[PDB]
């Protein structure tokens, strides 16, 4: 039980070399995760590119990584710039998980906002992504 | 849904507090009460100290008490005449006469002087040179006694008395009490 | 042991001699 | 020395009484060892009982 | 309906578990029906909330037969099957909730932590423990010593010898009834006598007497021994004979661990008090164990804090400490935080009950 | 009975001197086979097989007594037999006709005592118990508690038992009366005494064993030979050299006793010693005394070199105290043992906190520091919390 | 989330009782100790 | 577990990866590397080149540094690619043995020191003296162990002042303990 | 009747600081009007924290065998509550069974 062989890869450079990894990461990163905790900054640093647009690939795994760590409001975050590979319809434990988070997230917000403005949620005060 | 079972959850926190919690407020507050009650009772004029000269029949019981004279009293509802027997030392409430408590019953040495002693201390074995002794006393005072049904049987009556004649003060009293 | 403290008697005797 | 009267020592080195006295503190080792020996007996006869 | 669901579902476990141990029909020849009967159609069921309805048992007994090899020897040399276990396990763990689920995470731990220690990263446990922490009132105290054995003898192999100590020492108490009193019992006993040697010197062996298998404690016994007494000649030729053991413990690690250690305890017992204590004493006695190096350790144990010394070797002389009216000042600050500590947590569990 | 328990000991803890073992075999055997005592014979048999002075005869050739029959035998189950069966049938027939009449209550505690009497003869442990503790049951003399006490000590020396026979002998003396009486006291003392020898706390065994009101024998309890030299013996090597010139020489019967035997080595010669500061003197004695008392005895040869590591660190240390600047090749050359002896077993003593010896081994020289210190108490005071605290989590595990 | 609602009905009344509890046990103490001086 | 894709190389490879990992200096990676191979026994032991780092790494934790330095220089494998890790262990090594050496002596003769730190060049001696920031008098180095305040932190150890005061809030701890 | 109407450390230390903080006010107007008897006590004072750290020192360690002592009275004070806890479990039982 071993991520190393895909993990070493990420530590190497030219995109086709960490898309090459990433894909077989994506499916098992779940299965793998203690592994794949510790190569974490690096996945980070994929993320943080974009000249690179395979970040939200990187975001995804590093969403799952997150979850399992127990920092909620950082992979929900990542779970949000993954974008088009986040899907609420596949409900997994993954998938589930990280949707219960995210109303409880726009729920605290909601509440502050409220008090404020009474029209936040038709604008950009607030994340478009979180209310899409 | 994920969201329901947590809360759920939570419930289950909350009650194991309240509980002991409450358990302790509960003893705590009984506390309080307590002194309270304690605190109301003390305001009696007190009980007299009384024996019972004799049980009746009729739910009275007499009583010769000591800090005053001679009392007829009705005893307590929570108790019989039969429930009771004289020679009793006993507390008698000053202020609604019923007997409240039931102490113990005069102790048997009295009068002048008298002495009964409960469980004789001396045997045989406590005084020696008892051989010649031991078989005599042996059929006078204990086969009778340990089996009547023997001297019945045998037509044989028992002893009235025993007379012991000899050196005072050698042991004499001691063997009485051994036998015992 | 048993064996130790005549192996030691033994010693303080070959001393002792030429002591 | 032996029977303890006055803490010298001799020094057979050099030929010297040398003052081995500088004193020691009493009733602090003795004061636990008490309390110890009570309390495990205390505990001891409670736990047959309990159980 | 309900009733007969719950049942069925009793039934089962009732069914595999009497099926292994006494009435098995080969234990690896069912490890595949036991997975058939988890993945699918038992954790769809479930609403996230078992404890109880699913066990240890399951999960243990398969995975003992795959690390047993002697019913088994694989059936695929490739290790795939053995893989696929670990993941599948790893897996349940994500499943078994960080809210819920709290008995059955914990039984993921052990066996999760197990198969590392034998063969893998022993840095792999970091992870398992953090995620571990979260309010439990409902794992077992077998379960706990597990726990506790499998992470302290983690901790061993990264050098606190302290960590391990505290956790092996509460592993032994709770769960020892009879059941746990067994081959468990051994196993915690093993790395509880290290434990106390590596971090100093361990206490006597009267106690450990009448407490555990004799079988076990006569190895143990030669052991301990060599490293007391300080002779190096000792503990290779011990080490040598009990391979045996050492193998079966999973304590060959020991080996390269206690050697320091020998040599060390070898100075220690000597008493090197006097104001000089002359160089050749030493440099004697070393000789037998180091060949080249015998200045080299005499420094060595000074750095290290063994003792307190000048050498010149000039003059050939070490000048030293007195080894034995040492523990003075703030030796009582050490023990009188520390014993504070102990009386409050005793307190505290007068309260509660 | 002692002298049966105590020569079969002798007997098998023997590889020395001729006339010993012989002498031994011969009483043992003459008297084992006149009582019905088979099961240590047994044990005796299966104690001293395999092993050097033989009076066994079944295969051996180890054999070096002129006795060729301590072997487990058959003609045993003849002269026990015939004992037996006279012994059962008479008290039968006794134990009935006793108890039907039911004349007093003292001849009824008279038929249970001869039970006891048959039970340790044969080796039966539990039975003999029970069938007298009836006796203490209908206790109407103080008589029945003196059965009691006889019997836990008989059946203590056969078996070499501490532990059943330190509870039944606290049980049995603490009871309902409790009293000064002589022999109820002769044998809790002794058998004190070799209890706490045993735990190796030492200091107990000595504040009752040392002391003793006894001038005279006990028969069967102990030879008045036998405790006395054991008092002395635990005098000697437990107690201070203040206490040995308070009381240790000068208690009018070891006065008596040092009159006619002086070969205890511990009446006289160590005690002088001890006296007298000498080291010289004192470490061939020791030896000699090893082998003369010690290891004849029953009771202080499992305590070997400790006896012996700890009276040469009394004698060191009574040195070390006296004395500051001091001249370890003079001591390692002229006070009677070798140098190589007297270095390895000082430096043996130092770590374990026997002596605050300044050592240095090699350039010769010896100093001293106090024995005490502050640091010193500390040490041991963090040890005994330690100790203290462990026992209520222990309290705390099985009760919560 | 309808059924949510449900729930906080009754962890409500709890917490409130929870932490009323706490306030009690403070105040009977004192009073504890002044009465016990009263009698 | 897999047989049928080995080869020899493999056992220079690892042994290559065991001192890589011992030159950073971390024994947790050096020992769960061991743990990783196929068996305990068969392979620390029967490989040649296995056999290489472990001893290295048992002497350095024993004190027994002129050995292992004298091991890697007459090596084998000193000529192929233990070749690289060379330059990096002599570091290391002979940096634990000045401090060794700076607790042990007050005083030692220059000559002493560049033959321990395996040198044999007067001038490079001077400046590892210097590095270490050892003064030197003429034909010896003085050594002064020479401790600062901190290196890093953990309070228990004073942020702002007083023991004292971890005494007062432990205190507070203990007696919130009795009062209730 | 004063009750009837009604109804240490950190204190302590506060009112010192107090002190020392009013003392600083009085020297600086002081130092405005000079720009006597106060001056000779704060000298005084100044020369008898610092004259004090070398027996604290000594303090210490009797303090060290007070904590020691602490550690076997809470050990004292255990053996009762542990007592009352068997008390109550005798009790509890028989309720159970009644």
């Amino acid at each position: 039980t071993t991520a190393a062989p895909l993990l070493a890869l990420l530590r190497e450079n030219q995109d086709s070399v960490k898309t090459y990894a990433l894909e077989s990461i994506n499916n098992v990163v779940d299965q793998l995760w203690s592994e794949i905790s510790n190569e974490l900054p690096d996945i980070e640093a994929l993320y943080d590119d974009d000249t690179f647009s395979d970040r939200e690939m990187a975001a995804l795994i590093a969403s799952k990584v997150y979850y399992n760590l127990g920092e909620y409001e950082s992979a929900v975050k990542y779970a949000l710039a993954a974008k088009d590979r986040f899907d609420i319809d596949e409900k997994s434990q993954f998938v589930e998980t990280i949707v219960s988070k995210s109303i409880e997230m726009y729920v605290q917000e909601a509440s502050k906002q409220y008090t404020k403005d009474e029209q936040f949620y038709t604008k950009d005060i607030i994340d478009p992504k979180l209310t899409s | 849904e994920q969201k329901i079972q947590e809360t759920e959850l939570k419930i289950r926190s909350k009650t194991e507090n309240v509980r002991r919690l409450e358990a302790q407020r509960n003893a705590l507050n009984d506390k309080v009460r307590f002194i309270k009650d304690e605190l109301r009772l003390l305001q009696e004029p007190g009980s007299y100290v009384g024996e019972v000269i004799k049980i009746v029949s009729d739910k009275k019981v007499l009583v010769k008490v000591q800090p005053e004279g001679k009392y007829i009293v009705d005893v307590a509802k929570d108790i019989n005449v039969k429930d009771l027997k004289a020679s009793q030392r006993v507390c008698l409430r000053s202020d609604s006469y019923m007997l409240h408590k039931v102490l113990e019953n005069k102790a048997d040495p009295l009068v002048s002087l008298m002495m009964v002693e409960k469980v004789p201390d001396s045997t045989y074995d406590m005084v020696g040179g008892l051989t010649k002794q031991i078989k005599e006393i042996k059929e006078v005072i204990e086969l009778p006694v340990k089996h009547p049904e023997l001297f019945e049987s045998l037509g044989i009556a028992q002893p009235k008395g025993v007379i012991l004649y000899g050196p005072p003060g050698t042991g004499k009293t001691l063997l009485a009490r051994a036998v015992a | 042991d048993d064996f130790t403290n005549e192996l030691k008697a033994e010693l303080d005797r070959y001393k002792r001699e030429n002591q | 020395i032996l029977d303890k009267i006055f803490y010298g020592v001799l020094d057979q080195g050099n030929g010297w009484l040398y003052v081995y006295e500088t004193p020691n503190q009493d009733a602090t080792y003795d004061s636990a060892l008490e309390l110890v020996g009570q309390l495990n007996k205390v505990v001891d006869q409670l736990f047959e009982k309990a159980s | 309906k309900t009733i007969e669901v719950t049942a069925e579902i009793n039934c089962f476990m009732h069914l595999l578990v009497q099926l292994f141990l006494w009435d098995s029909k080969e234990l690896e020849q069912l490890v595949e029906f036991n997975r058939k009967v988890v993945i699918p159609n038992l954790l769809c069921y479930y609403n996230l909330r078992s404890l109880n309805l699913i066990n240890a048992k399951l999960w243990f007994y398969i995975y003992l037969s795959h690390e047993t090899l002697a019913r088994s020897s694989e059936e695929i040399n490739s290790d795939n099957q053995n893989i696929i276990l670990r993941s599948t396990m790893m897996k349940f763990l994500k499943i078994a909730s960080l809210k819920h689920d709290n008995e059955t995470k914990a039984m993921l731990i052990n066996l999760i932590l197990r198969d590392f220690l034998n063969n893998g990263e022993v840095d792999s446990a970091s992870d398992f423990i953090s995620k571990l922490e979260y309010p439990h009132t409902d794992v077992s105290s077998s379960l706990e010593a597990r726990y506790f054995f499998y992470l302290s003898k983690i901790n061993a192999i990264q050098l606190d010898y302290s960590t391990a100590n505290e956790y092996i020492i509460a592993a032994i108490r709770k769960a020892p009834h009879n059941s746990k009193s067994l081959g468990f019992l051994q196993q915690s006993n093993k790395l509880h006598c290290c434990i106390q040697l590596l971090m100093g010197d361990i206490p006597e062996l009267s106690f450990f007497h009448q407490s555990n298998m004799q079988k076990s404690l006569l190895p143990y016994y030669h052991l301990t021994k060599a490293v007391k007494l300080g002779d190096l000649k000792k503990f290779t030729s011990t080490i040598t004979k009990y391979k045996q053991l050492l193998l079966k413990d999973d304590t060959y690690q020991l080996c390269v661990r206690l050697r320091s250690n020998v040599i060390k305890t070898g100075i220690r017992i000597i008493s090197l008090t006097y104001k000089k204590i002359s160089l050749r004493d030493i440099c004697l006695k070393l000789n037998l164990d180091s060949e080249q190096t015998v200045e080299y350790m005499v420094s060595r144990a000074i750095r290290d804090g063994v003792i307190e010394a000048k050498i010149n070797h000039e003059d050939g002389f070490i000048e030293t400490t007195e080894l034995l009216n040492i523990y003075d000042s703030e030796d009582p600050q050490q023990v009188f935080d520390e014993r504070i500590k102990f009386a409050n947590q005793l307190h505290d569990e007068y309260l509660v009950s | 009975n002692y002298e049966v328990s105590e020569k079969a000991f002798l007997l098998t803890q023997s590889k020395v001197s001729i006339e010993q073992r012989k002498e031994a075999a011969e009483f043992v055997l003459a008297k084992i086979k006149e009582e019905e005592m088979a099961p240590y014979y047994k044990y005796l048999c299966e104690e001293y097989l395999v092993n050097n002075g033989q009076s066994d005869l079944e295969h051996d050739e180890k054999s070096d007594s002129l006795n060729e029959w301590i072997k487990f035998d058959q003609e045993l189950y003849n002269e026990l037999c015939k004992k037996n069966e006279s012994k059962i049938k008479e008290l039968n027939e006794k134990i009935q006709k006793l108890e039907e009449d039911d004349e007093g209550e003292l001849e009824q505690a008279q038929a249970w005592i001869n039970l006891g009497e048959y039970y340790a003869q044969i080796g039966d442990k539990d039975n003999a118990e029970k069938t007298l503790g009836k006796s203490l049951s209908k206790a109407i003399s103080t008589g029945a508690k003196i059965d009691v006490m006889l019997t836990i000590a008989r059946l203590g020396f056969f078996y070499n038992d501490q532990l059943y026979v330190k509870e039944k002998l606290e049980a049995v003396n603490s009871m309902i009366e409790k009293g000064g009486d002589w022999e109820r006291r002769n044998r809790y003392k002794t058998y004190y005494g070799i209890h706490c020898l045993a735990v190796r706390n030492f200091k107990e065994a000595a504040k009752l064993l040392v002391d003793s009101l006894a001038t005279f024998t006990s028969i069967e309890l102990t030879s008045y030979e036998s405790i006395a030299t054991y008092a002395s013996v635990t005098g000697l090597f437990t107690l201070e050299r203040t206490d040995l010139k308070s009381k240790v020489i000068d208690s009018p019967e070891l006065l008596s006793l040092i009159s006619t035997t002086a070969a205890l080595q511990s009446i006289s010669s160590l005690t002088i010693s001890l006296y007298a500061s000498d080291y010289a003197s004192y470490f061939p004695y020791l030896l000699e005394t090893y082998a003369n008392v010690l290891i004849p005895c029953k009771y202080l040869n499992r305590h070997a070199d400790f006896f012996v590591r700890e009276m040469r660190r009394k004698v060191y240390a009574q040195l070390l105290e006296s004395y500051k600047t001091l001249s370890l090749k003079s001591m390692a050359s002229a006070f009677g043992v070798s140098v190589a002896f007297l270095d390895n077993d000082l430096g043996k003593f130092i770590p374990n906190k026997q002596l605050n010896c300044v050592i240095d081994r090699v350039n010769g020289i010896v100093e001293t520091n106090r024995p005490d210190n502050k640091n010193a108490q500390y040490h041991l005071l963090v040890k005994q919390g330690d100790g203290l605290l462990t026992k209520l989590q222990k309290y705390g595990a099985a009760v919560r | 989330y309808f059924k949510l609602k449900k729930l906080e009905k009754e962890y409500e009344l709890l917490t409130l009782q929870e932490d009323y509890i706490k306030d009690e046990q403070r105040h009977l103490k004192r009073e504890l100790k002044r009465a016990q001086e009263e009698v | 577990n897999h047989k049928l894709s080995e080869s020899d190389k493999k056992s220079k490879l690892i042994s290559l990866y065991l001192l890589n990992l011992l030159s950073q200096n971390n024994t947790t990676k050096f020992h769960s590397e061991l743990q990783y191979l196929d068996k305990h026994i068969k392979n620390l032991e029967d490989d040649s080149l296995l056999s290489y780092p472990i001893k290295l790494d048992r002497w350095l934790m024993e004190g027994s540094y002129q050995k292992a330095w004298d091991l890697l220089q007459s090596g084998s494998q000193n000529i192929s690619e233990f070749d690289s890790f060379t330059d990096i262990l002599k570091s290391a090594i002979r940096d634990e043995i000045a401090k060794n050496t700076e607790l042990s002596y007050d005083f030692l003769p220059l000559s002493n020191i560049k033959a321990l730190l395996f040198f044999n060049n007067e001038k490079e001696t001077e400046k590892f003296a210097l590095e270490r920031n050892w003064p030197i008098v003429n034909s010896k180095v003085y050594f002064n162990n020479q401790s600062k305040e901190k290196a890093d932190y953990e309070d228990e150890m004073m942020h702002e002042e007083d023991q004292k005061t971890n005494i007062i809030e432990k205190a507070m701890d203990y007696a919130i303990s009795i009062e209730n | 009747g004063v009750e009837h109407l009604l109804r240490i450390r950190l204190t302590n230390q506060l009112k010192s600081l107090k002190g020392l903080q009013s003392k600083l006010k009085d020297v600086v107007e002081y130092l405005d009007k000079v720009i006597h008897t106060i001056l000779g006590k704060l000298q005084d004072v100044f020369n008898l924290n610092n004259l004090q750290k070398a027996l604290t020192v000594k303090t210490n360690d009797e303090l060290m065998v007070i904590y020691i002592s602490n550690l076997v009275r809470s050990i004292i004070a255990f053996d009762d509550l542990i007592e009352n806890k068997i008390q109550n479990k005798k009790i509890q039982e028989q309720r159970v069974k009644d």
